[PDB]
Formats: structure tokens, C-alpha cells, sequence
């Protein structure tokens, strides 16, 4: 009854580890894990990658109701061994939709200034990364600018163009649709266009 | 004109060898065993297993005879070791009250319950080179006694029982692991526990010293030292219920220290502990010592030695470490010192102008 | 609307050691003198301000801004850019091992200064204007004396052009000469600049000349204040009349 | 009384020497047809020990730990958790658990098995204890 | 192919999972020191541990991995590390910085521009910029966190107060993304302009003090400085005695007692290169 | 009624014969040869000879195979033996110039003259542990090169040579004896090298470590290590002419460290010297780094970290102190303990009412 | 009769030399620390060197020795010394304090007093009595050359301010000739008041500190104390469960778990006169 995960989980998860690495130090770059054929639906194939290669016991992991199945719940704790959380305070990786709530997202630990990386990373399901509102993302991993249209809710736009945390807090944003992904780090300044 | 040529691969093969050569020594003489050093060479075997991170005998030895005797290099090579298995179990809480001893003094009283039990120790010995053993010999045939191992409960039970001492109360917390998570200062009493039985024997023996001569004192007592074989026994998600697993020789030390008047409770003598592998037992005397010293936050000791200093005697104290970073110098820095040279000598021409 | 508010500030190490129920507003170009006994509170009042205690009740406003309901990173940005802080023994706002020059030149540099000439040539003009020679810009401050290492403090603080400068008895170790060449110093900061200050001092004759506005302080208590001259010569509490007594005639 | 009685033969089979062990099972000659359920795997186990001995717990290192598990062919699962590094003796361990928890079997090597490996451990105890015992100060006798 | 009995890149998963969620932590946070649970390694500590659980962390069958210490292919920590990720991954070798995919290197970025997808690993003795300046880390830290760097802005106007000039010659400190102060790890000031802007991606790992920090390609980095002391890299008066250039950092060999001595690249494979090409 | 009965003597007796049984181990493996220790495991023995102060490989080997392979406790023996040894010469002094080369390096250059000799070391081995020593092997069949030793002057030699550094001058100040004089603090260079000479290992390396970390830097490059055998000559009266008496195994390192800027000339690197007996080398790159350290006062350097400490660091080096003042804990102290107790008794009281 | 193949005391001539020079200067400045030589003995360091040292120098073939640790002759160490001492010289042993002629003790003055020609030798782990308060010999040394004693009148003072008591209870500090301030030796404050106007010679040796000092006979000690705080010695509810004696200084034997425990005195040799007297 559980879902499948990697064929070879060394290879696979080092290659969507690599993928993952040259989309969050360039953001803008859509980049595909096609290692996965099938991912733990509602779950993509993109988001059951990255929890697959990143997620363990020692990353809680907080499924958002619309992509919280007891299923993909199983899935996870067998073959990641992740603990699975209620709160998204209490998460390393978030797991949301299109639905988040800005009460949700402002939830979400973006660390400390002297921890910075004890934050969690939202993983966030779009509706495509293509069809939306033109965005030109600027900062470290853009020469210049990058010019990227995904559809995103409005909490997501509001935090990624306000900024609302002072650096080195932040949170980290991972745009999945199907088995294509998007990164968005904490640094990068995004003006809508 | 010069051009390059490749010298590092063969240049190292052959460093290898010679050191393998001279580990092996002359051919005439009979190769040592990892037996021979495991019985005979006991202590260094159990400095190794303490400070390399796993408590075994047999694979102690085996590092001993690869690194020719350096304890340091043996040492390192345990801890890589331990880096290549898998943690298969996390044992129950060791209960030391249930070991079966090989030796347990104190020095608090002239006797106890249970006795003072010697047992094998170089204590009281005339340290005197014995040349006979450049020759075979015969083992003492020993002396017996009777068998029953008369009740030994722990000296710091009697003294809090008679309010003198704190008893040591568990509260479930969690206790530190800094092999997977680097220690963040300053580190609770678990994890500076846990770096100390991993730290360097000299080290800490020196800054136990200066702890002893002023440089942070804490009046210490040897309350109990207790070397025996403690069961270990795990609780696999198999069958559900407690296994023994064997038993493990450790050393147990419990140092009374100089009593404290809190606000609000009687005045009580104040406590350190160690715990090593194997019989040696000046490495967890110097444990419980420094680990008195490092308690001054729990206490509001103005610190008056570098031992209180939690992040210099810690950060400092794993001679894998400290080992490494010392013989690192030893790596080609030209690049390095080519930058040094070139600012060394500007500023040279400059001041002669 | 005042630069700095406070209301209601209390830090009390024991019953009766610290300050209590103290509350006043300070705008920009006009001094806010604190005068009382030794063992008022003084002291730790111009740290609970400063920011360098966290006060047990009350609220501390900076240009609107909660000042301890900011992030730590916030406040340390006021302390290195904007505020000035002398304490009253000046080794403690010194850096022992850096020389004067460096000592007047971090805060220069921690505003965005990166010129080391420019840097060299403030602290020179600096060094002069508190009549400390510029030959001793190299010299650490362990060779300065009580009154050049407060002079030397002084200037570190006020290289920046501060907005806000709160001070503890800074003219103390200064003779009567340099004491009247800081305090023409700090009244001219004051009013071409619009700096504000809170200073600590016990000599009421620098309170008179300098101070616009008085507190003064007893037992952790704000007993009287107003303005400087009123309080002088027209003291109510009990305390400030016995206080403007005392005072050596000259 | 089974969980205890599994305790008590495992905890047996875990501090038998490897060798009398291998001896006195290839002299039962026992016939049983087994499948290793999981090859004997030598790992660590995690050493936890109490401040003073009863207070909080702390990480005393780690210690060697094979483990092997064994299923005869009525079901019968065994399993061993022995200290060291010997996989034959864990693998002969996790057999005599499984032939233990038959029902044919476990009189018969409790008598013969488990019974002489725990006197000869008790044995080898008592004449060290004899030997360290010398080393007792005796300091009064109550006349 | 890996046939040595270890696990490929001889970690641990699980090792291999932490360090990847350190590398996205540090990425996410240039020039932020990320602490993560290293392992010992088979090298001591300080031999480069940290570069290699990042390459093993990071390198995959398909990769061509060039390693070098001091520049050199050839030097012996090199060609250990080398051997080492042979015999556990098995991966294709190279010492042609434009044929690599990944570069583990100790004290030199290579002469040769880096290019898009490569990532270059450094190996760091000492994480923190800081701590020649202040030896604890409970302090460092907070500095860091606060943007508390008047320190270093002292230390180097008494260094030019009392030689004349900034005495850091190497590891020199810079600022990434205007925000963090991060130690290059000791590479010479000659490679420091190489990091600004640099298309490849940039690992930094310290093994012995547990830190990872990563500076994201096209990422500012700039040296500190004055105006009137601007940051400049170390120079000599000869060429490369083999191939002749003027533009590479130099390496001194000295051939005999008398005095007579020699400089040449230390970036072997552009020497090659150089010398092919003339 | 209790009557007090000897069981002192008995005791230890019993107790000494325990620990001899248990150092001789299983009867069924043969007992280890002083020889093989000597040959098999050398780094242990040349850390006992250079901490305990005896430059002879049988007598540390001996002292080991006696300490069970405890360091500490051969080292104590080998002093102690000293002891009893009459002082029939002094060396002339060493010259490490005339060393007969087994390995040398230089950091500070990718090459000098007569090359970087790598020689017989651990140094770039992958720490696996070698399960293949568990039973006997055959040593590999060493390759060879030419025989003759090229030229190896010293690194310094030729820093100072270009005006980077200054050469080591001998005024012919007697030197300082601390095995026949207390130390008296602040100690001469003579006395600060001897000490660490004998200064534990590990405290001693823990020290450089902090160091290399900011704790009182010094910007250390291995500027050359040097193993290999010197000779050794004597001056008798009974001859009056300089005779060679043997020669010894010995390393020697130079540590380049940071450069001062004199007020009345060119500014040069400062300099740092270790020296050991045998092929241990983190113990003289250690030494050189806490000479260097300990150089402060001649250089009006700010003390920044304990290593700078003169009386600390000297004062708790020597391993035999440290280790005999810590076990000494164990020696009964109920005399003390009870004075203790009856003082903490009568405030527990005091405060109760 | 020495017949172990050492030198008589097993000390060479020159080392039992240099003790003497030694052991006369501190008898010529009572209460002052003399350095000297002192070698590594078959005893570690902490375990009696400078004891075994002193009696070595100063022992002959006619002396009866006495060796007790903690009071007792029996003690582990002190039948070690004892015997070492036996092998080396083969001199005369006592267990009676009137019949010695050189006593070696760790931590305890006989309860028997002493005669003329007697002397008795301390161990001493630490002989400066202000290492506790001062852990530097640099500046200890200059202390007790200048007489700036006001850091201990400080300690004491403090002591009664917070514990309402000295907190020395062992090597409580002396002053001898009313000049040097000087450690007695780990000895109970009960003690003390046997070392004033003591007719028998008192040696003290820190073979690890390398000190001997000593007290001539009939030489003032003097406890510091305060008038309305005065030298008191340690006391007990109960007498010695062997002998019923009062004015002994008693170690506690804890029988069995429950609680149940016994006083006898330390002084094994006084224990067994006052038995024996009834
Ligand atoms: N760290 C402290 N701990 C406990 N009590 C303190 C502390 N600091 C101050 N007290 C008391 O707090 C009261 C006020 O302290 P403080 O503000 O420094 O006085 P002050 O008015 O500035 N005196 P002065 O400097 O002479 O003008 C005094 O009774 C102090 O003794
Ligand atoms: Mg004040
Ligand atoms: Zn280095
Ligand atoms: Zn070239
Ligand atoms: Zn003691
Ligand atoms: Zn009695």
C-alpha cells in the first residue's frame, strides 16, 4: 500500500540534491527531477524528490491539509523516517499549496541571527511556474536579473517582495510543479514587473 | 630551464613502505600479535578505546600495531573506524551500582562497606626498571580468598544520605550528542562530559594539576574509584524487551569537592565524575576534576584558572584535533608564506628607504 | 516630538539599589542634566536608556521606536552610528590596545568611513579641539592619563556627530581649562547641531552652564526637576536644598 | 514467564565464549534447517551513562555490537545481540533463541545448553573474585 | 566504479544529507558560517576534511573531479585526496580546470576563469575571519549575528597605523553580498578578485571546527580596504621561469645553497597550458 | 568490640601480584620481547625516551613493556631509573647539520636544496584500519634510489642568509639545569626548552592548538623538520681530545613564525625550536610552537591566551608531577575528609537553629 | 643491612649533600621554603618524595624509624615506605612513637609527645601556605620576602564573614619565630598546637614543589586566628570504640550501609598504649 521511492537512492538523490543545488545558488532556474517517475500524489514529482533527498529524523516536516494523506504520511515516515508535525512553527521542511495562509507562512521559524539556518524551508506546490505574474529577481546567483512568471499567492508575493525578516533571517522558497522546480532563497530581491 | 615532473604518487608510495618496514622491524624477531597487545599492553589499549570512541579491546589493539605504538595515531584510527559503522542500538543507562569489581578504593574513609578493594594497580609500587623482564619469566601463581563480593554501595549514597552531598537526580533530559551536532558553547554537563572522556589524557591531567595547585580550585577528595564489568543491555524494536548484550570493563570515579552554603538549603560538598573504558584511572580522576572546574556556572565561581574556561579547555582538548591542526604544518604552505615573503620584504625595502 | 521618551522606567538591582517609577522627555538641542547623591541610580538610569540595561517596567522611545522591543542588532546599529555613550571612568569606553587614533577612527569607519587619510585627519582635529596633542594619536591609552583618556572618550563619542549622547560625569579629571573648552564644545554641538545630552555630573556649576533642563535624582527616586536654573535657586525637595548648600563657593 | 526465561538464555548466549559455545553445539549435533532472516551485522551501540552514576544521562562513547537474526522452518524467529565483532558466534546465538523458543527443544538445551554455559560463567567468576579478594586491606575484626 | 567495499563517496546517507541541507543553509545565507555534524575522516583533521565530506557530499559518477593543494595537481595531499575519491567513487579525473566538474582546492583558485555548473570546493583551516582577532567563538558568533565587524575595520587601521600597510596577506577577510564577513579560506589576496562575481559556485568547508558556508555564483565579494590603501595583490618582479607569464601567482623553488633560486607558476595546468601554447 | 589487624602489607601484595598476572595476560600467548617493543612499536618508545629523559630505546621499551604500555607510568620508570645513573659526561654540543637524514620537509617551500625527503611516515595514509595485521604478513620489499645525501642546509640558514630572519647566535651563556636547580620563574630559554623537552605530549600540543586558534598566535610555518641520526662526542679528561661515542635518532623541527618590526632594524620572521628523540615529530613541532609562544617577554608581546603563560604552562608540562599529584588522590586522605566533615557538620547545625 | 645493590638510603652522596646544605638553611630561617634539588624517587611525585628524600639524607644505621600515613603505621604507603626503606638501609622499625628515633608521617603529629634527639619528617604536597590564595610562586615568593601576609588576614576575615568560621580545617597556616608564615603539612588543626615549643626537630619536604623547610626545637607556632574567633581543634560526641580515649584525634569507620559507624583513633600506636593500659 505505500508509495515508492527512488530505484538507486544514492544516484537519485545525489542528482536532485545537484539539480536542487543549481536551482537555490541561481534562483530563477527552473530546473527537472526526473529521477522520480511518479511522486506521492497530492504530493509532485519535484516535492517527493526533494523530501526524499533531504528529509530524514532529524527534519520534522509540516503537510498542509490539502497535501496531508495519511498515505504520503506513511510513505514519509518509512522511507524517510522524518517526524511529521501539526505546526508549521515546529517544521524544518513545509509542505503547502496554493491555499497557504498568510498565517501559515508568518508561522514558519525563519531562525535566529545568530542561527540563521534554523529555519524551516517552504516547499511550496504551484500551479505552474510559468503563467503568472512577471517577476525580475535580483541578488547573488543573478548576473544581472532573471525574468520568472510563476503563479503564486499573494501572502508568497507580498513576502517575496516585501521581505519582511531582516537578513540572515528568512525563509527559503522551493516552487514545485510536476517534476520541475524553482528556488528562491532569502537573499534574492524580487520586483514585480 | 627546468620542466615538472611527477613526484608526489611514488615519492608517498614509498614513505608508506619504509614506514611499514619499520613497523615491522627486524624480520628475526616474531611479528607482534594484536592478542599479545591486547593482554600484555592492557592500559594503552584502554587509552586508545576511551579516547577513539569505541570500547573495543581487540580493535584498540589493532590500531596500536598499525600506528607502531603512537597512541595518538591509534587513536585517530579507532575514531575513523567508528565513523564507517552504523549505530545499531543505543544502550539502556549503564548502572554502576550493579558492577562486578575488579578494584574500588576511597580515600574519604579508612573503611567501607565492602572493603577497600585493591585489585590489580601499580599503586604502592617501587618504580624500579625490572630487567628480568628482558627475559621470559613465570606469572605469579595468586593468592585467593573467598569468592562472595561483599555489598559495595557508592560512598556519595552514604553522604547524602547523612545530607552532606546531593544526590544526582535524573530529570529526563535529553542528554547532548556532539558526534552529530557540533558542540555549542557553553555546552550543558552531558556534552562536556562526553568531550571530556574523548579528550586528550595529558591535557586534562595538566589542567587538573594547575586545578590542584590554585588554578581553580576545588578541593578534591577521591571519594570512590570503582574498575569492574558493567552489563550493557539494549531494548531492539524487534522483541520489545530488555537484552543483555555482555559487559564492558570500565572505571568509575567520584571526586567529592569543596562544599558550597546555598541561600536556601544546608551546606553540602559538591561533586565530579568520570567514567573511562578499561582499568586506567588517572584519565577519569582528571575527568572528574575538570569536570568540577567547568561546573563554576552552575555555581557563580569567579573563574581563577584557564580549566574554568569551558570553550579553551574544551576546543582544545580532543587530540584528534588538536593533532591534526599540529601536524597540518607539515603540508606544503609556500603559497602561503610566498604572500608573507613578498609583504616581509616591501616592508623591508620600504623602512630601509 | 521628543527624540527620547521614557515612562515609567524601573531596573532595581535590590529594594531600594537602582531607579524607579522614572519618566521624562528629551528633544534635540537642549541637555537634560542629572544631578543626586552618589547612590541614586544615576548610573544605572543612563544605562537603562542607553541600552545597555534592560529596564524590569516602564518603555524607552527613540524617534517613535520602542527601544528594548527592537532586535539586538538594532539597538547595537544605534549604539555605533547614532549614539554616543561616555562612561564615567574612561578606559571602559576605550579600547586599551588601540591606539587613540583607532580608537577615535572605529566609529568613523563603523558609519561608512574608508579612507584612512580622512579617518587620520578627523582624529587629529579631534585630539585638538579636546586640546589633546595630535603627536599622541599613536600613543595607547594606558599612557594617557585620567583626564586625556577621558578627553580621548569624549571624542570617540562625539567624532560621529551623534544624535543622542548621554554621558556620566564627563567632566570628571578634567581640569577647570579643558573643562570649560568641552563644555563651549558641547554647547556649541548642542545648538548649531541639534544634539541632545544626558549628563550625569555632580558639579553644579557645568549643570548651570550646560544643562537646559535638570533632573534630580535620590534613593532611585526622581524627587525634583525642571528647569536648571529654577531647580538651582529655587530648589522645593528637601534633598535639592541641602544638595545647592553644599556647594564650595568660589 | 517466557519473556524472562528469553532473557535469561539470550543474556547466557550472549556472555558464553564464542569457542566453548561452538563446542558444546557441534557436540549436541542438533539437526534444524534455518534461514538467515538478516546477515549477521557488526555495528556500534551507543553507550549511555548516568552522572554519579543515578543522575543525568550522557553519551559514554560506544562499543562494538553484532547482531544477526535467524527464522527456522516452523516460523520460529531468533535473534542475537552480542557485544564484539565474532559474526559466527551471533549467528549461532540468534539459532539457539529461535531452537529455544521450540517447544522440543527448550527443556532439553536449558538442561544440557544453557544450564553448563551459566555454571561455567559463574565458575570463571567466582575464581576471579577468589583471586581479587587477596587484594582486600583488612583493617578490623570484631572480636 | 566504486569497489572498495565503502559506501560510494565512502559517507554514510545520512552524513551525505546533512551536509546537503548545510551547503542549501549556506548558499541560502552567503558568507554565514552554517555548523554541521562532520565526521573524521580517514585524512587528520586539518588535511582537508571538510573539502572532502563536501565532495563526497556533493560528486556524483558522472563528474570529473580535479584536485589540487597549492595549485599543483602533483602535491602529495592532492594526489592522496584524489586516490582516495578514485578508490570510493571511482570517478574520472582531470587536472584541466576548463574539463572539471568539480575542484577541490587548498589555497589557490585556479588561474583559469571558472564557467557555469562548476563548483569549486575550498578546504578551510580556520572558518572564522575573526578569530585571529578574537580566539572565542561565543563572541565571534554574536558579532557575526549582530554585523558587530568594527574590530576588523581596527585591526586594519592599526595595521596601517603601525606597518603601513594591511599585514594580511592571505585568508584575506571580504565582504559577500555586502553583509557577511567571510574568510576566503588561505588562498593568497592574488585569487580574491577571482570570487566577485564568479559564474561557479563556491563551497567552503572546515571539517575540524564544523563549518560550511558557500558563496552562490555572481555573488559581490569584496576585499576589505581603504581608498587611499586599495586592495592589491601580490606581485614579482620575474616571469615564470618555464612558461614565462606575468599574470600567474608564483611559487619560489630554491635550487642551492649559494642563492640561486627560481619562480614558476603555481598553477600547474595553466603552466602547461602556457607553455603549450608558446 | 573491633581489634585493629595488618592487612597493609598483604594487600598490596596481593594487589601487585594481580596487576603482574594481568600485564603477563594469557599464559597461552607467548610473552612479548623488550625487543619487539623496541622494534615494533618505536613511537611509544621514543616518547618515553624523550619525556622521561633517557635516550635509550631498550630501557623505554623495557619501562613499557613493565607499565603494561602505559605511557605515563614508563615514563615515570625511565625518570626514576635516571635517578640511579651516575652523570659520567657531557655531550659536546649537537650539530644537527651533520644529521644523517631519514626524513626531512619544508612548508615553506615547494623545494630546497637536497629536496623534500619524506622518509618513513604515517603522514598522507588513509587511517583504515588494516584488518590484514590480525595475522601475520609479509613486509613490503622497499624500493631503492641513489645513495648518496645531497646537501640539506638548513631553511633558516637560508632565510637568514637574505636578511628574513637572524640566525641563532651562542654568546656561550652557560646553560640552565633544571634536573639540578629548581626552576625559578620567569625561566631562561635554556630552562623554557628543557622543560618542554619533558613536557607531556598531549598537554603540550593542546596548548599549540589554541594557539593555531587565536589564543596567543603566532603564525607558524613548518619552515624544516629534520629525523635522522646525529652523532654523539664526549670530551674525557682522561684524553683530553673529543672522542665519538655512538650516534643518536633524533628530530628536529623549525617553526617560521609572525615578523616584528624591530625599532633599530629590518623587520624578520621570529623563530621557534623543537627537539625530540626518535622519529615523533608532533612532539617537537609542539615544543617549537610553545618556545615560541613562551618568547614573549623578549618581544614585549600582549599575552593573549594561557600557552603565553610561563609558570601555568611550565608549571603542569611535566607529566610526572601532574600524574603523580592527581593519583595521589587515591592514597587515603580520611584524616583531612574528617576534618572536613566535622567543619561542614557544624555549619550544616549552625544553620539548621 | 643494606643489601638491595644501591647506595646506603638509596640516595648518591651528592644528592644526600645538597639535602643537607638545604635542610641546614631552612633550620637557620624556621618556617621558610628552601629550594632544592630534588630527584624523581621510585615513589610517584604526591605519594612522599620529599619525605623519603628527607629521611634518606638524614637517616643512619643506628636510627629506629617510624613511618605512619594518616596516623597509622599499616597504612598502604606508609608499610611501602617502610619497606623500601628497609631494603635500601636496613635500619631498626618501630611502630612507638618513644621508641623512634626519625619519624616519616603523612597528615598526623603523634598523639605521644615528642623527646629530644626525635625528629619527625612531614610529607608535604603543597608547602606555600598562600598557593590557595595566591596559585603563583612568582608572586608568593616576593609576598613572603617582603612579609605581605594581609591576603591571608583577608581570607580569614572573609571566611568568618560568610561562614560565620575559618574555613581551614588542614595545613591551617602557621607563623613561626613570629616571622614566616608557613604550612604545617595536611595535618588536622588538632595538630597544630604540638608543633609550639616542640623538642624534637621538625623537617618538612615537597619533593614535587621542591622545598624543604623546617622548625628547630623550641620554636614558636602559632595558629592565626582572632581573639574572639580562637584556634579550635576538632572534637567529637564520641570516644574511640577501641580504647575510650577523648584527647585523640579520631577517624571514622562506616560499618554497614543502614548508617551504623565508629570512631577510633587515628593514631594506631596511642590506640594500642591506652588499650592496653586498661
Ligand atoms: N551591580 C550591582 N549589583 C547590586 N547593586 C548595585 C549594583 N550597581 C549598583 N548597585 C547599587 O545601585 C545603586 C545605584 O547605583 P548607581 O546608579 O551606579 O549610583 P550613582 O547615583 O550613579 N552613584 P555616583 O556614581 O557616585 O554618582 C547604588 O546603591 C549602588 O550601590
Ligand atoms: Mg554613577
Ligand atoms: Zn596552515
Ligand atoms: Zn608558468
Ligand atoms: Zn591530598
Ligand atoms: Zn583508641
Amino acid at each position: 500500500t505505500l508509495e515508492t521511492a527512488f530505484m538507486l537512492p544514492v544516484q537519485d538523490a545525489q542528482h536532485s540534491f545537484r539539480r536542487l543545488l543549481k536551482a537555490m545558488s541561481e534562483p530563477g532556474v527552473i530546473v527537472a527531477l526526473h529521477q522520480l517517475k511518479r511522486g506521492w500524489q497530492p504530493l509532485n514529482i519535484a516535492t517527493t524528490s526533494v523530501l526524499l533527498t533531504l528529509a530524514d529524523n532529524d527534519t520534522p516536516v509540516w503537510l498542509s491539509t490539502p497535501l496531508n494523506n495519511d498515505i504520503v504520511n506513511q510513505s514519509l515516515r518509512f522511507h524517510t523516517n522524518a517526524p511529521l508535525v501539526s505546526q508549521p512553527e515546529q517544521a524544518t521542511f513545509a509542505v503547502t499549496d496554493e491555499a497557504i495562509s498568510s498565517e501559515q507562512l508568518n508561522a514558519l521559524s525563519t531562525g535566529t541571527a545568530v542561527a540563521p539556518e534554523a529555519g524551516a524551508t517552504l516547499i511550496l506546490q504551484v500551479a505552474s511556474l510559468s503563467g503568472g505574474r512577471m517577476l525580475r529577481l535580483t541578488g547573488a546567483g543573478i548576473a544581472e536579473e532573471r525574468m520568472i512568471a510563476p503563479q503564486l499567492p499573494e501572502c508568497i508575493l507580498h513576502e517575496l517582495t516585501e521581505r519582511p525578516h531582516p537578513f540572515p533571517l528568512g525563509i527559503d522558497l522551493i516552487l514545485t510543479c510536476g517534476e520541475r522546480l524553482l528556488a528562491i532563497p532569502r537573499t534574492t530581491h524580487v520586483e514585480v514587473c | 630551464m627546468y620542466v615538472a615532473v611527477k613526484g608526489g604518487e611514488k615519492a608517498i608510495d614509498a614513505a608508506h613502505a619504509l614506514q611499514e618496514s619499520r613497523r615491522r622491524g627486524d624480520t628475526d624477531l616474531p611479528e607482534l600479535s594484536v592478542a599479545q597487545i591486547e593482554q600484555q599492553l592492557n592500559l594503552a589499549v584502554d587509552r586508545v578505546m576511551t579516547e577513539g570512541g569505541i570500547a573495543d579491546r581487540e580493535l584498540a589493539a589493532l590500531a596500536l600495531k598499525q600506528a607502531s605504538g603512537d597512541n595518538v595515531e591509534a587513536i585517530f584510527l579507532l575514531r575513523a573506524y567508528r565513523t564507517t559503522l552504523a549505530k545499531l542500538a543505543v544502550s539502556e543507562p549503564l548502572d554502576t551500582t550493579g558492577m562486578r569489581l575488579e578494584r574500588r578504593i576511597s580515600a574519604v574513609y579508612k573503611d567501607i562497606p565492602g572493603g577497600q578493594l585493591l585489585g590489580p594497580t601499580y599503586d604502592y609500587t617501587h618504580r624500579l626498571l625490572d630487567f628480568t623482564l628482558l627475559a621470559n619469566g613465570e606469572a605469579p601463581t595468586l593468592t585467593t580468598a573467598d569468592s562472595e563480593q561483599q555489598p559495595s554501595p557508592h560512598v556519595f549514597s552514604l553522604l547524602a544520605r547523612q545530607g552532606l552531598a546531593k544526590f544526582e537526580e535524573d530529570s529526563g533530559a535529553q542528554p547532548d550528542d556532539i558526534t552529530r551536532t557540533p558542540p555549542v558553547y557553553p555546552c550543558s554537563r552531558s556534552s562536556r562530559l562526553q568531550q571530556l572522556m574523548r579528550g586528550d589524557e595529558g591535557y586534562l591531567l595538566a589542567l587538573a594539576y594547575s586545578t590542584q595547585r590554585g588554578y581553580g580550585r576545588n578541593h578534591p577528595f577521591a571519594g570512590e574509584i570503582r574498575s569492574g564489568y558493567i552489563d550493557v543491555s539494549i531494548v531492539p524494536e524487534e522483541l520489545g524487551f530488555a537484552v543483555n548484550v555482555g559487559e564492558l570493563l570500565m572505571t568509575e570515579c567520584e571526586m567529592v569537592n569543596g562544599f558550597i552554603d546555598p541561600p536556601d538549603e544546608p551546606p553540602h560538598f559538591t561533586r565530579g565524575y568520570g567514567l573511562v573504558f578499561g582499568m586506567s584511572e588517572r584519565k577519569a580522576m582528571a575527568m572528574a576534576l575538570v569536570d568540577r572546574a567547568l561546573q563554576a556556572p552552575e555555581y557563580g565561581e569567579h573563574a581563577t584558572g584557564p580549566a574554568q574556561d569551558e570553550e579553551f579547555v574544551l576546543a582544545h582538548a580532543d587530540n584528534v584535533e588538536a593533532a591534526g591542526f599540529v601536524s597540518h604544518l607539515k603540508l606544503p604552505h609556500y603559497v602561503d608564506f610566498q604572500a608573507e615573503l613578498e609583504l616581509l620584504k616591501r616592508l623591508q625595502q620600504e623602512k630601509n628607504h | 516630538q521628543p527624540l527620547l521618551s521614557v515612562n515609567n522606567l524601573t531596573h532595581l538591582y535590590a529594594p531600594g539599589k537602582g531607579f524607579s517609577d522614572v519618566s521624562f522627555d528629551l528633544w534635540p538641542g537642549e541637555v537634560l542634566g542629572i544631578v543626586g547623591e552618589s547612590g541614586s541610580g544615576k548610573t544605572t538610569l543612563l544605562k537603562s536608556i542607553s541600552a545597555r540595561l534592560t529596564p524590569q517596567q516602564g518603555e524607552i522611545h527613540y524617534e517613535n521606536r520602542s527601544l528594548y522591543a527592537m532586535s539586538e542588532a538594532d539597538r547595537r546599529r544605534l549604539l555605533r552610528t547614532e549614539w554616543g555613550v561616555v562612561h564615567q571612568h574612561p578606559l571602559d569606553g576605550l579600547r586599551r590596545q588601540v591606539s587613540a587614533g583607532g580608537n577615535i577612527g572605529e566609529r568613523l569607519m563603523a558609519t561608512g568611513a574608508r579612507h584612512y587619510g580622512d579617518i587620520r585627519a578627523t582624529a587629529q582635529k579631534w585630539l585638538e579641539e579636546v586640546e589633546i596633542p595630535a603627536n599622541r594619536i599613536d600613543d595607547l591609552p594606558t599612557t594617557f592619563s585620567g583626564g586625556m583618556q577621558q578627553r580621548l572618550q569624549i571624542a570617540r563619542n562625539l567624532v560621529t556627530h551623534p544624535k543622542l549622547v548621554f554621558m556620566d560625569q564627563p567632566t570628571g579629571g578634567l581640569d577647570v581649562s579643558v573643562q570649560a573648552r568641552l563644555l563651549d564644545l558641547l554647547r556649541g554641538l548642542v545648538v548649531e547641531l541639534n544634539l541632545a545630552v544626558v549628563i550625569v555630573t555632580h558639579d553644579l556649576g557645568v549643570a548651570r552652564l550646560l544643562a537646559d533642563r535638570l533632573l534630580v535624582m535620590k534613593q532611585g527616586q526622581v524627587v525634583e526637576s525642571g528647569l536648571t536654573d529654577r531647580v538651582l535657586d529655587d530648589p522645593h525637595h528637601p534633598y535639592t536644598q541641602l544638595l545647592v548648600s553644599s556647594v564650595l563657593q568660589n | 514467564a517466557d519473556t524472562a526465561t528469553r532473557q535469561h538464555w539470550m543474556s547466557v548466549l550472549a556472555h558464553s565464549q564464542p569457542a566453548e559455545l561452538a563446542a558444546r553445539l557441534n557436540a549436541l549435533n542438533i539437526t534444524a534447517d534455518y534461514e538467515v532472516i538478516r546477515a549477521a551485522e557488526t555495528g556500534l551501540v551507543q553507550i549511555q551513562a548516568r552522572m554519579g552514576g543515578t543522575g543525568e544521562r550522557f553519551f559514554a562513547g560506544d562499543a562494538t555490537l553484532t547482531r544477526a537474526a535467524v527464522r527456522l522452518t516452523d516460523g520460529t524467529l531468533g535473534y542475537s545481540w552480542v557485544l564484539g565483532r565474532d559474526k559466527q558466534h551471533a549467528e549461532r546465538c540468534a539459532l539457539i533463541d529461535a531452537l529455544m523458543q521450540q517447544s522440543r527443544h527448550f527443556q532439553n538445551l536449558s538442561e544440557t545448553l544453557i544450564a553448563p554455559l551459566d555454571a561455567d560463567r559463574m565458575a570463571r567468576i567466582a575464581a576471579r573474585q577468589a583471586e581479587v579478594n587477596a587484594s582486600r586491606v583488612d583493617f578490623f575484626t570484631m572480636v | 566504479a566504486n569497489l572498495s567495499g565503502y559506501n560510494f563517496a565512502y559517507l554514510d546517507e545520512q552524513t551525505k544529507r546533512m551536509i546537503r541541507r548545510a551547503i542549501l543553509k549556506a548558499v541560502a545565507i552567503p558568507g554565514y558560517q552554517v555548523p554541521f555534524g562532520g565526521r573524521e575522516m580517514p585524512m587528520p583533521y586539518g588535511w582537508g576534511t571538510g573539502g572532502i565530506q563536501l565532495t563526497a557530499s556533493v560528486i556524483g559518477e558522472s563528474d570529473v573531479l580535479k584536485v589540487i593543494d597549492q595549485g599543483a595537481d602533483d602535491t602529495t595531499n592532492a594526489v592522496s585526496i584524489r586516490n582516495f575519491f578514485k578508490r570510493v567513487t571511482g570517478v574520472n579525473t582531470t587536472e584541466r580546470t576548463d574539463d572539471a566538474t568539480l575542484i577541490q582546492t587548498r589555497h589557490r583558485i585556479p588561474e583559469t576563469p571558472l564557467t557555469e555548473d562548476q563548483i569549486i570546493i575550498f578546504q578551510v583551516p580556520i572558518p572564522e575571519p575573526l578569530r585571529f582577532i578574537e580566539p572565542r567563538e561565543t563572541e565571534t558568533r554574536t558579532m557575526h549575528a549582530l554585523e558587530e565587524y568594527g574590530v576588523m575595520q581596527v585591526k586594519l587601521y592599526e595595521d596601517i597605523a603601525r606597518f603601513g600597510h594591511i599585514a594580511t596577506t592571505y585568508a584575506y577577510p571580504v565582504k559577500v553580498n555586502g553583509r557577511y564577513v567571510m574568510d576566503p579560506s588561505p588562498i593568497p589576496k592574488f585569487d580574491n578578485p577571482k570570487m566577485d562575481m564568479m559564474p561557479a559556485l563556491q563551497l567552503f568547508g572546515a571539517g575540524r571546527e564544523k563549518r560550511i558556508y558557500a558563496v552562490p555564483p555572481f555573488t559581490r565579494v569584496e576585499s576589505l580596504d581603504f581608498d587611499d590603501h586599495p586592495f592589491t595583490v601580490q606581485q614579482w618582479d620575474e616571469p615564470c621561469a618555464i612558461c614565462g607569464s606575468t599574470h600567474s601567482y608564483l611559487d619560489e623553488v630554491v635550487l642551492d645553497d649559494a642563492g640561486n633560486r627560481m619562480f614558476v607558476c603555481s598553477d600547474t595546468d595553466y603552466c602547461r597550458q602556457q607553455s603549450e601554447a608558446k
